[PDB]
């Protein structure tokens, strides 16, 4: 299990650093990666640093790009310098096998010595020459780019605008005076940006019958979104919204 | 540049699909492509590498394949767990420098149609407090994915101040929605009862609440 974190919220022109570490593993014998989607585009590379230090970058953002570790603790950074809107963007830590396979080979009808009958010594030990059945060639090299993504971290949503931040407001949901066998409760987590917000209830122990609904968004740019549970006691909601620093355990009662 | 991949595909229950990727011969005709399924809430999880070789846990009814410089997803056995965004990938003139294909979403057709659960809650009393009053429609487990929401009080038909979210796919396939009337403390103990009308596939859901008994 990879995890990866950061701010959620990054102004334009500032420098975006994220962390990754592992949990179950040690990230020293695995070379680490970094992956990001925009919302509404594909998937992009970033950058890896491997075992021996080594640190590649996609091409087209290597000037903006960062890839450092540390192997005491553990750990592996990112950083995107002067981040500008198109750099929102749900970032990936990955672990990834990176592999170059050299291949030696003849050209298609050369030999290294069999059957060239008085070309064998004509071409050389260096050369390849002509299979009976022009009078010598080189060796040909077919190199081969092994990638691609062992593991994948859960992801973490980096907003970059210059807009502020509103912590939301988490009231109680509940049904009316007037019953049902299963209760159903609620907390509605009110007008809140940025992206994202996090809900749990009784602290992670409870999961069975949870629904969790993607936010809303108002006109205004603030977000809501709503949270319900049936059950068949005591029931509080965890909300966190890290952009505002905020954390709010909202009882529920009946 | 990026891989040409299919905007969207469509298979039936049961049946197989194929989704091409189409580069050059400098990152698909290098002859290591790779295939990954994003499915939404969930971590991206690694299907094919190396062509034509499955990750760990991956079921044989993924099939990795390529001819030159285009390569293959063939998925077999389709079932509704398959729908997702699938994106081919592969290194570039090093091994360092992946490029991803622009991302293919599957649509597994056949699927049995579900009425779609309503929870309407009422405002909470804190929120009541602060001379505000949202009414909360929750809207579960439904599919196809498209509903049309109308809300009502006292029997007219309520426009303003309505948000009404888009369908998101559940971990099931389904799909969930949710709409919010936000309102006014006063707006709220001046109607004698506000309505939630779920329409889906010519059928209507309808949870009420009365704010003389809300309290």
């Amino acid at each position: 299990q990879l995890r990866e974190s950061g701010p959620s919220l990054v102004k334009p022109s500032q420098t975006l650093s994220l962390t990754c570490t592992a949990s179950g593993f040690s990230l020293s014998d695995k070379a680490v990666g970094w992956v990001r989607q925009a919302p509404g585009k594909a998937l992009e590379w970033l950058g890896s640093i491997d075992t021996g230090g080594n640190a590649g970058y996609n091409p087209g953002l290597k000037s903006r790009l960062s890839i450092t570790q540390d192997n005491s603790k553990s750990q592996v950074s990112l950083s995107v310098s002067t981040v500008t809107t198109e750099d929102s963007a749900t970032y990936y830590c990955t672990t990834v096998h990176q592999r170059t396979k050299t291949t030696k080979s003849c050209p298609d009808g050369y030999s290294d010595g069999y059957r060239c009958g008085w070309r064998r010594s004509y071409c050389g030990d260096r050369n390849c020459c002509r299979v009976d059945g022009g009078n010598c060639a080189s060796y040909s090299y077919t190199y081969t780019y092994e990638w691609y993504v062992d593991a994948w971290g859960q992801g973490l949503l980096v907003t970059v605008s210059s807009a502020s931040t509103t912590a939301p407001k988490v009231y109680p949901l509940s049904s009316c005076c007037g019953s049902s066998s299963t209760v159903t409760l609620g907390c509605l987590v009110s007008s809140y940006m940025p992206e994202p917000v996090t809900v749990t209830w009784n602290s992670g122990a409870l999961k069975s019958g949870v629904h969790t609904f993607p936010a809303v968004l108002q006109s205004s740019g603030l977000y809501s979104l709503s949270s319900m549970v049936t059950v068949p006691q005591t029931f509080t909601c965890n909300v966190a919204h890290p952009a505002s620093s905020t954390k709010v355990d909202k009882a529920v009662e009946p | 540049a990026v891989l040409n991949q299919p905007s969207s595909v469509s298979g039936s229950l049961g049946q197989r699909v194929s989704i091409t990727c189409s580069g050059s011969s400098s990152n698909v005709g290098n002859g290591y492509v790779s295939w990954y399924q994003l499915i939404p809430g969930s971590a991206p999880r690694t299907l094919i590498y190396g062509d034509t070789s499955r990750a760990s846990g991956v079921p044989d009814r993924f099939s990795g394949s390529r001819s030159g410089n285009t390569a293959t997803l063939t998925i077999s056995s389709l079932q509704a767990e398959d729908e997702a965004d699938y994106f081919c990938a592969s290194a570039e003139d090093s091994s360092s420098n992946a490029v991803f294909g622009s991302g293919t979403t599957l649509t597994v057709l056949g699927q049995p149609k579900s009425p779609p659960s309503v929870t309407l809650f009422p405002p909470s009393t804190e929120e009541l407090n602060g001379n505000k009053a949202t009414l909360v429609c929750l809207i579960s487990d439904f599919y196809p994915g498209s509903v049309t929401v109308v809300w009502k009080a006292d029997g007219s038909t309520i426009t303003r101040n309505v948000e009404t979210t888009r369908a998101s796919k559940q971990s099931n396939s389904k799909y969930a929605a949710s709409s919010y009337l936000s309102l006014t403390s006063s707006d709220w103990k001046s109607k004698g009862s506000y309505s939630c009308e779920v329409t889906h596939e010519g059928s209507t859901v309808t949870k009420t609440v009365k704010p003389s008994e809300c309290s």
